[PDB]
RNA sequence: GAAACUGCGAAUGGCUCAUUAAAUCAGUUAUCGUUUAUUUGAUAGUUUACAUGGUAUAACUGUGGUAAUUCUAGA
RNA sequence: AUUCAUAAUAACUUUUCGAAUCGCAUGGCCUUGUGCUGGCGAUGGUUCAUUCAAAUUUCUGCCCUAUCAACUUUCGAUGGUAGGAUAGUGGCCUACCAUGGUUUCAACGGGUAACGGGGAAUAAGGGUUCGAUUCCGGAGAGGGAGCCUGAGAAACGGCUACCA
């Protein structure tokens, strides 16, 4: 079967395709999660390890993680799950899915370098692929470059630079939760209506007091001169 | 903001912003072609108008006003004869500031004033009067309309009293001035664009005084109120000028550079040719040109020599020469203002001819260009170098300005030596002024200079600054310079034993000057101490390539054996370049000595020149990694080891997390190399925060030298240039300020991050039995509460203390440390802090130490830690007599940790609903503990006290 | 139905409203608000129907979204808002302000009042209870809540509320020899006032009103407002003066006036 | 401003009369027997801060399975 | 009319809320600091009230059939007590109790080509018949069964079984 190994400290990855069946036997009754000797795969994996993490069977159906079976079962799958996207709030779809225990029906499986041996992968070890994107929020930027709070993250973000035919420039994200003169006047703008609202009500509430107080005296004063 | 609405949404209905309103809002009534209701007139335009206001505004105050005036402006003849009442009553209605109102108003205003214009001169000061007050009133409420009603109304009153008012315009300027010098930005450049129309309109007898009273009212806003109002004068249309452009630049010119005008009126003059040079086209430009060229030859003087030299600053600077249709005629006024002053002005005058001039005039003047420069500029030649280098360095070096760099240095040699050092000093590091560099010198000063190196004093600092200009100049020399700099070495070595800043970044200069062994072996008897400097490891870098290896060599680098474990040091420190150099030093060594460089030195010199970014970031990770794993494959001797663990630890000091990585991931996986050595690493970088490093450096006598180079501009590209410009004077003005300061911002880094500190304790934690086994060193630290210090000068952050602890629940015996129960003591107090994460990180390390009877209660003490779980555990484990309660024998045990857990629960600020319920919770379980057990918590509560 | 409905039929529609039965199928549905959804009537009806200064619904929003047109003081901007009795419309480009009272024929009407007029309104006193903290206060008929109430106000008052503040000016106790509006039954529109409050524990009150002309009529109490004392109302009152009149009459005046 | 996340809607509308004989439905009551998005009005000084995390992912980059679907696996 | 509104005391909580949000604009104080303070709005948030609604509910009112006279109650039928569940009342369900409940004033059962009404036709009046069908209300989405989401669904141009 394929074998769709990834280097992730590298993000590089690439298939392999097998056809002795010494290996592929060696990988069978494994479970997604576990480890295998590379040296077994053949000697061009000597020294590596490889984690299982999933496959696709010869009718495309996925490895499910948690389900111990060799077999296809029909599962209920929710909304935050692996092999469903749900189309509609609340939905969920009873879908065939692939066991979790490797098999011979396996069209590819896929692995996660956990160790590199001796030897280097021409596709995997020998090449990296930058990250897409770089930090955005403030705390990510100043972690990424360990800047110091004095320092002042809009100096230090990552900026890409476009060329449209002759014309260039560049592009830098928005940084979230900056410290800005805008949020201190949201803070103060908030605390001060706030303390002037309970002032108010305060106000309120005395002078309401004052006219009952007034009211119970006069009344008071009429009930003395029925006496 | 900065990317405005260019790209229009499809959506019909759009928000816009009152600045944005008003930025786009512009004051010219003439250039809207719709048709207007007082083009068609049967009695009056006054008339035509009201009846229409009538049907569209139905506002209450125009209503009143209407009914008023209805029967007293039915023909041309009763409004004439009722003009007072007319204009009392519309002034009144103004007044009350009714913006449903004021369009009607402000229009039948300026109807008014065009029925009977001759006549309402005696109603124009009332008139303008009320228009301020009402835009005064229009910032305090927000409407762009009222605006544009107020000013527009004043554009018509002008429009129609043109010829009067253009009679007497200073006074109509009188009026606005307060417009013109308002703080806002927009009302001072509306009431500009109104007055702009009278000024286009005016003849230029008039316009004179005009210009002459303003001038005279120039010596806050009114510059840039008038800055506004001339420009608009002159444009017309995009790309193009106005006819009248030309008398108006003339006569703003005869003023400017007459005597009497202020020299702000010159600056003002330069603002505006700024404006619409950018504004307009060539061919609308050209005819303006050739008036201000037969103007300055007109009136060139000695006295307006300077205010001619700014203005021409002006023309050149502008869109540099693209606009200058003939450099030729420039040239041929600068030669004649040369004849006939400021040396600055001309400096920036000349600095900007060569980078804006065409190529073929410049052939045809450079020559004369820079003999002139010789002529006057000789006092300030170097600052006109430097600046001419900065705006166009490439171009100098064409046209043979490096010969006349030459001529000036061997013509002023003795006055501005030191000038000299300073400017050869800012050159150095860029590599496109190689050329400069392979400049040769007057021989005569490397004579003198070398004279007094012959016989120099150095026993102090200000000796020593001496030396150091001096030696600047002198690595040019060529006579060799070895045998004159031996002898100094040694000196400075021996005066010197314990160097200071200063003194290690000369020797640097001095092994600087060396050009193609006994001075290797002067810097090999005193290194020690001038390692670290960079400018020292470069002239020694410099020194040793240049050598050639040789058997003798092999002799004095066996004298020294420990010199390549020494310098091994450096890897350790924060800079990034002066790490590059010891490696570039390390192997040159190796070559002299002979023996073999191991792979990994080569490898990580790789790793150093790799750019820290997020591109080469990943790469930057494997390169780390692989180099560990060879240096771990391969057994090594302790040269290696020692090299490549320092180096790690460099790696830490570096502020690029991709980096860490690499590291954190290597030295776990190779300290077995040198236990003892990661430890010294991590046991520094933990005391590097406490330890104070300042970098004191010599302070040379102050310098008083500033002046005002050049003038003041608004626009902000001329005022960058001239920024610049003053810059570089101000820098050569305090020349020994100048050449002392450059030479600390090239010095390098020596201040460690303050988070290295958590960079080693992370190391720590990947490796807890190394630190157990030297408990003793870090032990100090927690019986310190790790605070430096009664009154505490500085202590640990609480993520490093936090590591800290997490190291000691990993060790694997933490009974059998060097002081198991004065940690167990501390570990104590840590348990009842009010943060209950160090309260489990406590706990953790008090369940380290194996006892059998905590084991028994390990799951109810972490429960009382859950704040979860917190209630139900204090009513099932504390009850008195319940089936869970702790055994009476275990009490006594187990009794102290529950007590001092309470005393951190306790402490929570009793803030909300369920905080406060905690609070009751933790005193009301004390009466089910025993009277000893409740007079301890006592004691704990009193203890702080 | 699942949930609540969306959509009104025009016959469904009140008919007070006085929409057209052909002009299409559906009717402007009143939005959640003050006033419920058989007593109110939709800023669309009044700007279009009414007033006729827009000519459909499209053209309304662009007024409203223009912000010109204030309830209570406040700019809305709902196309459905649910102004009615006793509310305050404010145009102020057209300086208008309208009061929605009823005609005797039971619709709402077009009256202008003058500014001093517009700065307050009535509300009859649904409900006086103490909030939380202690704090009394009352709800009227138009859903304001306004605390710390003057004591003798009690439930079937009127109090005058102040449009800027939103607080009790005055306020009128619910007695004989008052002058009331009807707001429902077949005498909705009518004005009179009271003479004799028959009351039944546990069921609907009546109330006995003698209008000018001397003619007498019952009404159950949730439909009497009162606006003030025998010829001194507290507002001004639409042509007719609230007085119900016969069909033959309505002949002879309609011929007389032609 | 595509895509995606997020919020709302999709329980309205339109169609048909199968079941249903105190059921539905009409009129008339009650909630002191309860839920109520939304609108409208009130209503909260008692709770590193110049502002916290991935205990995190989509869109996206890249490697793939299935004959096939508004299928989706690994990184 | 209340154990109502509200308030108070003592504790309780895998226990909430009490703004780490956003647009436009740049005013006022000064000890001149990117110091302090400050405007017009949007979106959220506890509780109360209002509104749109929902649920249940009190009384009266349905065509033919007595050659349908007794029905309901073992497996809730009538009612009491306690609990569970419900948004909540309530045999709605559970456990223990009693033997109750409707009926010739037609219960119960059967038929209905029975969705109900506003209305339509005819007639002189009484009546007879029609009303799937422009509005109101109820039920359904081939037939039964069960559900996530959401304020609101037993939804079906949402999901899951079984039957065809
Ligand atoms: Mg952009
Ligand atoms: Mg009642
Ligand atoms: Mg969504
Ligand atoms: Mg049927
Ligand atoms: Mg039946
Ligand atoms: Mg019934
Ligand atoms: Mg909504
Ligand atoms: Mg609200
Ligand atoms: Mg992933
Ligand atoms: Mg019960
Ligand atoms: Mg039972
Ligand atoms: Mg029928
Ligand atoms: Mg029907
Ligand atoms: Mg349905
Ligand atoms: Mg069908
Ligand atoms: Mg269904
Ligand atoms: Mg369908
Ligand atoms: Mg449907």
């Amino acid at each position: 079967m394929k074998l769709n190994i990834s280097y992730p400290v590298n993000g590089s990855q690439k298939t392999f395709e097998i056809d002795d069946e010494h290996r592929i036997r060696v990988f069978f009754d494994k479970r997604i999660g576990q480890e295998v000797d590379g040296e077994a795969v053949g000697d061009e994996f000597k020294g590596y390890v490889f984690k299982i993490s999933g496959g696709n069977d010869k009718q495309g159906f996925p490895m499910k993680q948690g389900v111990l079976l060799p077999t296809r079962i029909k599962l209920l799958l929710t909304k935050n799950v692996s092999c469903y996207r749900p189309r509609r709030d609340g939905e969920r779809k009873r879908k065939s899915v692939r066991g979790a225990i490797v098999g011979p029906d396996l069209a590819v499986l896929a692995l996660v370098i956990v160790k590199k041996g001796e030897q280097e992968l021409e596709g995997l070890t020998d090449t990296t692929v930058p990250k897409r994107l770089g930090p955005k929020r403030a705390n990510n930027i100043r972690k990424f470059f360990g800047l110091s709070k004095e320092d002042d993250v809009r100096d230090f973000v990552i900026r890409r630079e476009v060329t449209k035919g002759e014309k260039t420039y560049t592009k830098a994200p928005k940084i979230q939760r900056l410290v800005t003169p805008q949020r201190l006047q949201r803070k103060r703008h908030q605390r001060a209506l706030k303390v002037r609202n309970a002032q108010a009500q305060r106000e309120a509430a005395a002078e309401y007091a004052q006219l009952l107080a007034k009211r119970l005296s006069e009344r008071k004063a009429e009930k003395a001169e029925i006496r | 903001a900065k990317q405005r609405q260019t790209t229009k949404s499809s959506k019909r209905y759009r928000y816009s912003s009152f600045k944005a309103r008003i930025d786009d809002l512009k004051i010219e009534p003439a250039r809207n072609l719709e048709k207007r209701v007082h083009d068609y007139v049967e009695s009056s335009h006054f008339l035509a108008s009201f009846d229409q206001w009538k049907e569209i505004n139905l506002s209450a105050k125009f209503t009143e006003f209407a009914a008023e005036i209805e029967h007293d402006v039915q023909t041309l003849p009763q409004i004439l004869y009722h003009d007072k009442k007319i204009f009392n009553s519309l002034v009144s209605f103004i007044n009350f500031h009714d913006e449903f109102s004021l369009q009607p108003l402000l229009d039948l205003l300026a109807q008014f004033c065009h029925d009977l214009g001759p006549d309402f001169l005696k109603f124009y000061e009332e008139a303008i009067k009320t228009l301020i007050n009402l835009l005064d009133a229009a910032i305090e409420f927000e409407s762009s309309n009222v605006f544009e009603w107020g000013f527009n109304c004043l554009a018509y009153i002008f429009k129609y009293l043109s010829k009067f008012l253009v009679k007497k315009l200073v006074l109509t300027c009188d009026l606005l001035i307060p417009l013109l010098s308002h703080s806002k930005e927009y009302l001072s450049r509306f009431s500009a664009e109104a007055l702009s129309f009278l000024v286009r309109k005016c003849p230029v007898s008039n316009l004179r005084e005009f210009v002459r009273s303003v001038f005279e009212k120039l010596e806050t806003n009114l510059y840039e109120g008038l800055l506004i109002l001339f420009t608009e004068s002159m444009t017309s249309t995009q790309e193009t000028l106005h006819s009248k452009a030309k008398a108006i630049m003339s006569v703003l010119l005869h003023e400017a550079l007459t005597k009497s005008s202020p020299e702000r009126s010159v600056s003002l003059l330069s603002d505006i040719w700024m404006n619409i040079s950018k504004y307009a086209s060539i061919e609308s430009l050209l005819p303006v040109y050739e008036v201000m060229y037969q103007d300055f030859n007109d009136s060139l003087d000695a006295t307006n020599i300077d205010r001619i030299l700014k203005v021409l600053t002006t023309i050149v600077f502008s869109e540099s020469g693209r606009k200058i249709p003939d450099w030729n005629k420039i040239t041929i006024l600068i030669e004649r203002i040369m004849s006939q002053l400021s040396q600055d002005k001309v400096a920036f005058l000349f600095a900007l001819f060569i980078r804006n001039s065409d190529v073929k005039t410049l052939t045809l003047f450079h020559q004369k260009l820079f003999n002139y420069a010789l002529t006057n500029i000789s006092d300030c030649f170097l600052e006109f170098f430097q600046f001419a280098l900065r705006l166009s360095y490439e171009r100098v070096f064409s046209f043979n300005g490096l010969k006349f760099l030459q001529l000036f240095l061997k013509k002023n040699w003795q006055s501005q030596g030191k000038k000299i050092a300073l400017f050869f000093l800012e050159v150095d590091d860029k590599p496109e002024l190689q050329k400069v560099r392979e400049v040769n010198f007057p021989e005569e000063f490397i004579l003198s200079i070398r004279d007094f190196f012959v016989t120099a004093e150095i026993n102090d600092s200000n000796d020593l600054f001496e030396i150091y200009w001096r030696a600047i100049i002198f690595k040019y020399s060529k006579l060799q310079n070895t045998e004159i700099i031996i002898p100094l070495l040694e000196r400075i070595f021996s005066t010197f034993a314990s160097p200071d800043n200063f003194t290690k970044d000369m020797v640097g200069t001095l092994l600087k000057i060396y050009r193609k062994n006994n001075l290797l072996k002067t810097i090999l008897d005193n290194y020690e101490n001038y390692k670290e400097s960079l400018n020292f490891l470069r002239g020694w870098n410099k020194l040793v390539s240049n050598l050639h290896p040789s058997e003798s060599l092999k002799g004095l680098m066996s004298h020294y054996p420990s010199l390549l474990l020494s310098l091994t040091d450096n890897f350790m420190l924060p800079d990034g370049k002066i790490r590059y150099e010891t490696l570039e030093l390390m192997k040159t060594l190796m070559i002299l000595q002979g023996m073999q460089v191991p792979d990994l030195l080569s490898s990580c010199m790789v790793i150093e020149e790799i750019p820290l970014t997020l591109q080469n970031a990943r790469d930057l990770t494997i390169r780390i990694k692989n180099v560990g794993a060879e240096f771990g494959k391969t057994k090594t001797d302790k040269l290696v080891s020692s090299f490549f663990l320092k180096y790690l630890f460099g790696l830490l000091t570096v502020r690029f997390s991709p980096v860490w990585t690499g590291v954190f991931d290597t030295l776990p996986n190779v300290y077995t190399k040198d236990e003892a050595l990661v430890w010294k690493l991590v046991l520094s970088f933990i005391k590097l925060p406490d330890e104070n490093q300042n970098l004191d450096y010599y302070q040379p006598l102050l310098e008083d030298g500033a002046n005002k180079v050049l003038w003041d501009s608004s626009v902000v590209r001329l005022r960058d240039t001239i920024d610049t410009f003053s810059h570089i004077w101000s820098k050569y003005s305090t020349q020994n300020t100048s050449i002392i300061s450059t030479t600390i911002e090239r010095r390098g880094n020596t201040t460690y991050p303050i988070l290295i500190r958590n960079q080693a304790l992370k190391v720590m934690l990947s490796i807890p039995q190394v630190a157990e086994n030297h408990f003793v060193d870090i032990a100090p630290f927690v019986y310190n509460d790790f605070k430096t210090y009664r009154v505490i000068t500085g202590s640990w952050t609480e993520v490093d203390r936090n590591v800290f602890l997490k190291t000691l629940s990993k060790f694997k015996n933490i009974k059998n440390v060097y002081s198991a129960t004065e940690l167990h003591d501390h570990l104590m107090v840590l348990l009842g802090s009010r943060n209950t994460d160090v309260q489990k990180l406590a706990l953790d390390a008090l369940l380290a130490y194996k006892n059998p009877t905590l084991n028994k209660y390990r799951d109810n003490l972490k429960n009382l830690l859950d704040d979860t779980l917190f209630k139900d555990e204090i009513t099932t484990f504390l009850t008195e007599n319940g089936s869970q309660s702790i055994k009476a024998e275990d009490e006594k045990v187990v009794m102290p940790y529950v007590l001092r857990i309470f005393f951190g629960r306790a402490q929570v600020p009793p803030t909300s609903g369920q905080k406060r319920s905690r609070k009751i919770a933790v005193i009301s379980v004390l009466p089910n503990f025993k009277k000893p057990y409740i007079n301890d918590f006592l004691s704990l509560a009193s203890e702080r006290l | 139905a699942r949930g609540p409905k969306k959509h009104l039929k025009r016959l469904a529609a009140p008919h007070h409203w006085l929409l057209d039965k052909l002009s299409g199928c559906y009717a402007p549905r009143p939005s959640a608000g003050p006033h419920k959804l058989r007593e109110s009537l939709p800023l669309i009806v009044f700007l279009r129907n009414r007033l006729k200064y827009a000519l459909n619904g499209r053209e309304v929003k662009a007024i409203l979204m223009q912000r010109h047109v204030k309830v209570d003081g406040k700019v809305r901007t709902d196309t459905t808002y649910p102004a009615g009795f006793m509310d305050v419309i404010t145009l102020d480009a057209t300086n208008e302000n309208f009061r929605l009272v009823y005609d005797v024929k039971g619709r709402f009407a077009v009256h202008r009042i003058t500014d001093e007029e517009a700065s307050y309104k009535l509300g009859k006193v649904k409900k006086v209870q103490l909030g939380k903290k202690g704090v009394p206060y009352v709800v009227t008929h138009d859903g304001r809540t306004i605390r710390y109430p003057d004591p003798n106000i009690k439930v079937n008052d009127t109090v005058k509320i102040d449009l800027a503040s939103g607080k009790i000016t005055d306020f009128i106790k619910f007695d004989a020899g008052k002058l009331v509006y009807v707001t429902g039954g077949r005498n909705l529109g009518r004005i009179g006032t009271i003479v004799h409050k028959e009351r039944h524990d546990g069921g609907f009150d009546l109330v006995h009103i003698k209008d000018s002309l001397d003619n007498t009529f019952v009404t159950r109490l949730n439909n009497v407002f009162v606006i003030g004392e025998q010829g001194k109302p507290y507002i001004s009152l639409p042509k007719g003066k609230g007085i119900k009149l016969s069909i033959a009459e309505e002949r002879d005046r309609r011929r007389a006036q032609q």
